[PDB]
């Protein structure tokens, strides 16, 4: 009842610092994911019509 | 019940439960921040 106490009092002070990590990330990724959108919706506008159609002589790489 | 570690303990339990929901949330959003990498 010794071992018990101190590994209850070990789960206390954990998951208070595992919650301060997963708040950082949290905001983190909303601001990641407003790049990808950012990108994407000029890529739109050109992908649409209209454009010329030609062929691959050569993929010289 | 028996004691009144073992009534500390079933609470301590839906902690140490819980602890199981924040380790798979921690390798998911790392595992989600890298997959987010490739596409921006």
């Amino acid at each position: 009842t010794q071992e018990l106490q101190t590994r209850a009092k070990l789960l206390d002070n954990e998951i208070r610092i595992f919650r301060s990590e997963l708040q950082r990330l949290s905001h983190e990724n909303n601001v990641m994911l407003e790049k990808i959108k950012d990108n994407k919706e000029k890529i739109k506008n050109n992908r649409q019509l209209p454009y010329l159609v030609a062929n691959v002589v050569e993929v010289m790489d | 019940e028996q004691e009144a570690h073992n009534k500390a303990l079933n609470q301590f339990k839906r902690k140490l439960l819980e602890h199981r929901r924040y380790d798979d949330q921690l390798k998911q959003r790392r595992q989600n921040i890298r997959d987010l990498e490739k596409l921006y």
